[PDB]
């Protein structure tokens, strides 16, 4: 179909990010100013979230063959904007220490905040593969903007040559799919299959090829090991942004893609999902196990989180509550890793230069900053699954949704990894409150240190009290 | 298939093939007869011309159906061309295509 | 329409299979660029004629140009050969080889009912991408403004 | 039997005029420079000459980059219709295909730049590209307003399409901006030699040599046949024969080429890609937006 | 007349050349050769794909795909030439420090 004005209207937070993308890069055009530059971006992004609440007071409509807007979308949409808000304020102070431009940093964090509305609203292959497009390519240049450093560098090269791999796969997948189904619609993939037929081979290794990019992308086993080292090398907002937005905005299309598809509900798709849901619950606890290094650990402890929301994605079409279990889990893990992340980042802010070591040594943290200490602490918790925290809830939900599916390998999973999640994150928090052996005064490290602390406080309310959370996410409902 | 594409496709070929036979015997009547006895500047130009011309496909498309598109099409490019020129502006203030600083 | 699919098919794979283990730069991105040539030819006996003008112009002519010019400013692991001794490339190729053969195995069995070959001009493709096809159109302009951002950001001298 | 004589008439037309370009190149390499044998006479004395490849250099680049440099554009003349029924191949996609012909004839100077074991013709070639790229970039687009006027890719469709108005009129701009990346693709003067950088036809010589020379002879006959085709009218013509007048038309623009060469100076190197990047690309998209605007409105 | 199968199995040939060509190589520029094969593969299919159902959808993937290239390509010989420009030598395996 074509274009209403009404269609305008059910379109704004892509047209305000393309305006604020092109209004920053028409002022850095003007003059190199970091503070004039990143306050374009952070309005831009806060006027698409005022978007958000417009297209909110109108209705959920198809806009295009390519674009679906619903609740669902919108949903993402806002998680994908508070994780590039928060990843804008983690690196001012950052970008403060940088010695080279600064706004380009900025450039592609909007344009990646772009490609995660796109892929929030996806409804069609060729605007997943362009949103998956646009979200990797400006991390290319974000987990290498400081290039000069060995380890960014390293970093960017693994991300670049791995991405560009998965994306060839993922593409070459759609094209299988295509080569089956003859329409690109997500709801057309195995429309022209019936009478049992809906384990076509072509089908099931197109989309084989995609769980290939995708898993890639949602740092799922065995398309894991570069989570560690990139996250690891890649700046701390960076680390960040990638955790937060690109995992959440690549599982909301997924979440989408198996839900429209008639294929979704395909026995060997699931036994295939299941195995790598195990899989990553298990490795990432079992390889966090013996890690000093938080980026790292954090990594892994993003393989297990995946493999959690993998689990609630399986039971999409037995259940009916999974789709509101992965809405509450992606809430907990937004606020959770953003904390964490952030925590990293602050002390990881201002940049030190290439050649100084980016170390992180929580031990002892408590000792000279109590309150980031605690913040941590908070989050380590809420990532673990402790009940005083927004993450138990998700874990509660996951769980719920796969005794009600009778998913019992993956709950037995889930078991098992938390209590190996429990050693780590727990070693973590009183490594945070022993003692250190031996060894700022702005308003934007006050800005990202009020940004962890209102995360703390949003994980812990919704950990005692989760029911607001429940209804914002229950009434996300799309265009069944 | 009528006479006249087929007959083209011969003419078609058979220039190919007597183009590329006169040069390649030209340099082997070459050989044949006789008596024997950077800047990283560059990559940016190049890299330019290949953004650059992916774009201009875009536009090569959209150029040859415009009374089939209507003012949606216009409007469609004018955001892409204006998208294009701000991109184009930023990398000329920036030093980007300044071959002389 | 067949004949020249066939012929084209063939050079780019054999083109492609110089490519991979070839030793000198120059000589594996001229392969490179044969394998393009012959796969904008299967291009046009497919009726794809928009997509195969754009396989000369946009892949052999400006993306394979970016690749040789950073080969000669490079000036350039050549003089051992270590891909061309079994013991190294043993396993990637029998990889590649199992997941080509399970490809394939899907490929086999579903509905072909034969490509025509009628044109579909640059033209149709141009109301579609001008049609249906805004978003696609725009953030692709977009992506591309974000390779450039990226790829001046990196690659400068200073 | 009708068809085989009528597909051997259409090979044997294509035939002449692929024998008509060359024997066109060569005659104006004599023109740029009566003596109608002198032509002949270098011809045999550079096709008598021994030919030196350099030791130390690659062979099979070395040799490939002067058949780049002639068969590119003597390829890109298929799609030129001189008159009624005297086309070579009426392409769907006709200057799509000139575009694919200028996209491959970079590779030449970059060939002979690298095979040419030299820092200093390395570094010529590699100039001298970036300036071919720099205007290679705007050349479809300078294109697209005839072809958005046209609402085609064809160039029979284009000719007659200019039936009551040349395209020079609309597409003034337009057709500056082909002149001057037609003039600037073929790396002739203003844009000859932008070069520690030294020429890349240095360790080229006899029939190689031959080749480059007569190759950007042959690009100069088909950019001035473009030219015509596409900004003024092609064949048509009241009084005389449309041969006589595409005929005409072409030569009027190869002596204006000749003219162009013998008359501009030369501008600097950086001055030559500000020019190109800041003013044509811009101008061109302008031209394009203008050109769909006028013809959206009637 | 053409099968799809065909043009199918080409694209999955040329798409596995080009990903053990990425795997074998310490050099970058050749693993870059190899993603730039892999992508041209994929294109090539959904032209196929588009061609054979008479769409112009297949094309149109193409024209992104290739613009994925060519901005990925463009990244990676940035990085090749960071890469290059500081270490003086284009071994991946030596950037390879972070491990564990
Ligand atoms: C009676 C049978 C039926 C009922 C079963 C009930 C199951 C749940 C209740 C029992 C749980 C038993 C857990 C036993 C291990 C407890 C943790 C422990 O001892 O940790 C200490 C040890 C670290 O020691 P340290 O020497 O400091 O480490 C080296 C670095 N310095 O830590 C380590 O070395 C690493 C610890 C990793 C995390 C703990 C291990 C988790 C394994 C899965 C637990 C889930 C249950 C699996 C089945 C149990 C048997 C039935
Ligand atoms: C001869 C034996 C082999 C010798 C060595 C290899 C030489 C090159 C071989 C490949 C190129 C030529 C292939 C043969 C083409 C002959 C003409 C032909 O078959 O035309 C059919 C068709 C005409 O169009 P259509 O209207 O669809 O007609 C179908 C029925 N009416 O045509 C079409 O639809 C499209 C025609 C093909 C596309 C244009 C030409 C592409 C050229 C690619 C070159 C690749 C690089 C070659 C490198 C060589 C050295 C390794
Ligand atoms: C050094 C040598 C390198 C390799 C050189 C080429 C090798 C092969 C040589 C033999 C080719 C024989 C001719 C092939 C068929 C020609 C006719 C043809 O392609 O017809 C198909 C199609 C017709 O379409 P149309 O007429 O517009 O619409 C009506 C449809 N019946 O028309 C089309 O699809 C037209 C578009 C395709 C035309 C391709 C022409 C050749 C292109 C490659 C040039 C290479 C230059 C040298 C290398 C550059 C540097 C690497
Ligand atoms: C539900 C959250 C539970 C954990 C909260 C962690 C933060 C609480 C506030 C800080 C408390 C710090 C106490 C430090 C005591 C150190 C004692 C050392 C000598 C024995
Ligand atoms: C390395 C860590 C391994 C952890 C394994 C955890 C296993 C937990 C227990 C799973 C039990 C599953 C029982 C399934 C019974 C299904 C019966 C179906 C009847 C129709
Ligand atoms: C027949 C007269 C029509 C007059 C009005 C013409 C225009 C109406 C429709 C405008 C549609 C604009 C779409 C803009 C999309 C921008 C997408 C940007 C993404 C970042």
């Amino acid at each position: 179909m074509t274009i209403t004005p009404q269609n305008l209207i059910a379109l704004l937070p892509l047209l305000i990010v393309g305006l604020t993308v092109v209004v920053v890069m028409l002022s850095i055009a003007w003059r190199r100013n970091h503070f004039l530059n990143a306050t374009l971006s952070v309005i831009g992004l806060n006027a698409a979230l005022v978007s958000l609440w417009f297209v909110g007071q109108a209705g959920a409509m198809d806009v295009t063959p390519l674009m679906r807007v619903d609740g669902f979308a919108m949903l993402y949409t806002g998680l994908v904007l508070l994780a590039s808000l928060a990843t804008c304020t983690f690196a001012y102070p950052w970008l403060e220490g940088y010695n080279d431009n600064k706004d380009e940093f900025y450039l592609l964090v909007l344009i990646a905040a772009l490609g995660g509305i796109l892929l929030a609203n996806a409804n069609h292959l060729a605007s997943l593969f362009l949103g998956i497009e646009l979200i990797s390519l400006p991390l290319f240049g974000l987990v290498g903007y400081a290039f000069r450093q060995k380890r960014s560098l390293e970093a960017s090269i693994k991300y670049t040559i791995l991405s560009a791999a998965a994306s060839s796969f993922l593409l070459f997948g759609m094209a299988l799919v295509y080569a089956q189904s003859g329409d690109l619609s997500f709801v057309a993939l195995g429309k022209n299959l019936g009478d049992g037929m809906l384990n076509e081979p072509l089908l099931l290794a197109g989309f084989g090829l995609m769980i290939v990019g995708l898993g890639f992308k949602l740092s799922l086993v065995p398309f894991h090991l570069w989570t560690p080292d990139v996250y690891q090398g890649a700046p701390a907002p960076v680390s960040t942004f990638l955790a937060t937005a690109s995992k959440i905005a690549i599982f909301g299309v997924v979440m989408r893609l198996f839900l429209y598809a008639p294929v979704g509900d395909s026995e060997a798709i699931r036994v295939v999902l299941a195995i790598i849901a195990f899989a990553s619950i298990i490795f990432g606890n079992l390889m966090a196990l013996s890690q000093t290094n938080i980026k790292r650990l954090l990594g892994y402890s993003s393989i297990s989180h995946l493999g959690y929301l993998l689990v609630a994605l399986i039971a999409l079409q037995t259940g009916e509550m999974s789709m509101e279990a992965v809405g509450v889990y992606l809430a907990g893990y937004l606020f959770s890793s953003l904390g964490a992340f952030g925590v990293v980042s602050l002390m990881s802010s201002p940049y030190r230069g290439p050649d100084a070591d980016s170390l992180f040594s929580y031990r002892g943290l408590f000792w000279h900053r109590p309150i980031l200490a605690a913040v941590m602490t908070v989050m380590m918790l809420s990532l673990a699954g402790i009940p005083m925290t927004l993450g138990f809830i998700g874990k509660f939900y996951v769980l719920a949704v796969g005794v009600q599916a009778h998913l019992w390998w993956l709950v037995g999973a889930v078991v098992v990894g938390s209590a190996i999640g429990l050693y780590y994150y727990l070693r973590v928090a009183v490594s945070l409150y022993l003692h250190a052996p031996e060894q700022p005064s702005n308003w934007q490290y006050s800005a990202g240190g009020i940004v962890v602390l209102i995360s703390a406080l949003l994980v812990l309310v919704l950990g005692v009290w989760p029911q607001p959370l429940i209804s914002i996410v229950r009434l996300a409902m799309p265009l069944m | 298939t009528s006479t006249e594409v087929i007959a083209h496709h011969w003419a078609f070929a058979i220039f190919l093939i007597v183009a590329i036979g006169l040069c390649c015997l030209m340099l082997v009547g070459g050989w044949f007869l006789g008596g024997r006895a950077l800047s990283a500047k560059f990559y940016l130009v190049a890299m330019f011309f290949v953004i650059f011309d992916v774009e201009a496909l875009y536009l090569f498309a959209w150029s040859t159906s415009i009374r089939e598109s209507g003012w949606v099409g216009f409007v469609e490019a004018a955001i892409f061309i204006f998208v294009l020129l701000a991109g184009l502006v930023y990398l000329v203030r920036i030093g980007a295509l300044d071959w002389t600083p | 329409m067949e004949f020249a699919f066939y012929i084209c098919g063939l050079i780019a794979i054999l083109a492609t299979l110089r490519v991979i283990t070839h030793t000198n730069p120059v000589h594996a991105l001229l392969y490179l660029i044969i394998s393009l040539l012959a796969i904008s030819g299967v291009f046009f006996s497919l009726g794809a004629y928009f997509a195969g003008a754009l396989e000369i112009i946009v892949y052999a002519g400006a993306i394979m140009v970016l690749f040789v010019f950073v080969v000669m400013m490079l000036n350039l692991i050549e003089q051992e050969r270590q891909w061309l001794k079994p013991q190294v490339w043993i396993g990637p190729a029998i990889l590649s080889a199992i997941m080509l053969v399970v490809i394939v195995y899907a490929i086999l069995g579903v509905n072909d009912q034969g490509i025509d070959g009628t044109p579909i001009s640059a033209k149709a493709v141009g109301i579609t991408l001008f049609g249906p096809y805004v978003l696609a159109v725009e953030l692709a302009s977009m992506l591309l403004l974000a390779g450039l951002v990226v790829a001046f950001h990196v690659g400068r001298e200073e | 039997s009708p068809e085989l004589i009528e597909i051997l008439l259409t090979i044997l037309k294509a035939v002449v005029i692929l024998l008509v370009v060359v024997t066109c190149g060569a005659f104006m390499s004599f023109g740029e420079r009566g003596g109608s044998l002198q032509l002949v006479a270098d011809m045999i004395k550079m096709f008598f000459k021994e030919d030196w490849i350099p030791k130390f250099s690659d062979r099979v680049i070395f040799t490939l980059a002067p058949m780049i440099a002639f068969t590119s554009l003597l390829l890109a003349f298929a799609i030129v219709p001189v008159s009624p029924g005297w086309v070579v191949a009426d392409l769907n996609i006709g200057i799509l295909f000139f575009l694919m012909m200028a996209g491959l004839a970079v590779y030449a100077v970059l060939f002979a730049g690298w095979s040419s074991n030299n820092k200093y013709s390395l570094l010529g070639a590699m100039r001298a590209s970036a300036q071919t790229l720099s205007y290679e970039v705007f050349l479809g687009l300078s294109l697209m307003g005839v072809v958005a006027q046209a609402g085609s890719f064809n160039m029979t469709d284009i000719v007659n399409s200019q039936a009551h108005v040349w395209n020079v009129i609309p597409q003034f701009f337009g057709f500056i901006t082909f002149a001057i990346a037609g003039v600037a693709v073929c790396h002739r003067h203003p844009f000859d030699q932008p070069e520690l950088a030294d020429g890349y036809h240095i360790e080229y010589s006899g029939m190689k040599f031959g080749l480059f020379f007569v190759g950007e002879y042959i690009g100069i006959v088909t950019i001035s046949a473009l030219m015509v085709t596409l900004f003024f009218g092609g064949w048509q013509g009241p009084l005389l024969p449309p041969f006589i007048w595409f005929a005409l038309k072409t030569a009027f623009f190869m002596m204006m080429f000749i003219l162009i060469r013998a008359s501009l100076p030369r501008p600097r190197y950086d001055q030559v890609m500000s020019f190109g990047w800041k003013i044509c690309l811009p101008l061109t998209l302008i031209n394009l937006l203008v050109t769909a605007a006028v013809i959206l409105w009637q | 007349m053409i099968p799809l199968q065909h043009g199918l199995i080409l694209a999955a040939i040329l798409f596995v050349l080009g990903l053990t060509g990425l795997v074998i190589r310490r050099n970058l520029l050749f693993m870059l050769i190899g993603l730039e094969i892999m992508i041209n593969a994929s294109a090539l299919a959904f032209v196929v794909a588009g061609s054979y159902w008479g769409q112009t959808d297949g094309q149109v993937m193409y024209i992104l795909a290739i613009s994925l290239a060519a901005a990925e390509a463009s990244i990676g010989l940035a990085l090749l030439l960071q890469l290059h420009r500081r270490r003086q030598n284009l071994n991946i395996d030596s950037v390879s420090e972070m491990r564990g």
